[PDB]
C-alpha cells in the first residue's frame, strides 16, 4: 500500500477541498446516495486521517 | 479562569459566526 506524500502537507489539502466540493455539486444536481455520510465525515472535523481512502470513496460515487 | 476551549480544527474569523461541535462532553459541562 504505497502512500507516498509530500513533506509540506499544507497546500495539497486545497485540492482535496475542491474534490469534496465537486462531490457536493454531484449530490446537489444528480443525487446518488444519502448526504448524511457526507455530514458525518467533514474536512474540518479532522477525523479523516486516511485521505487516500477519502479519495477512493469520492471516486466510488462516480 | 476557564479552561482553554478546544478548537479542533474550527477557525473562527473576526466578526464571523461559527459553529463548534466537539465530541468531548466536558465542554458541555462547562457550557
Amino acid at each position: 500500500v504505497v502512500h507516498e506524500d509530500f513533506q509540506v502537507t499544507e497546500e495539497v489539502k486545497a485540492l482535496t477541498a475542491e474534490i469534496v466540493k465537486t462531490i457536493r455539486d454531484i449530490i446537489a444536481l444528480n443525487p446518488l446516495y444519502r448526504e448524511s455520510v457526507l455530514q458525518m465525515m467533514q474536512a474540518g472535523q479532522r477525523v479523516v486521517d486516511n485521505p487516500i481512502y477519502l479519495s477512493d470513496m469520492g471516486a466510488a460515487l462516480t | 479562569h476557564l479552561p482553554l476551549i478546544a478548537i479542533t480544527r474550527n477557525p473562527v474569523f473576526p466578526r464571523f459566526i461559527k459553529i463548534i461541535e466537539v465530541k468531548n462532553k466536558k465542554l458541555v459541562e462547562l457550557l
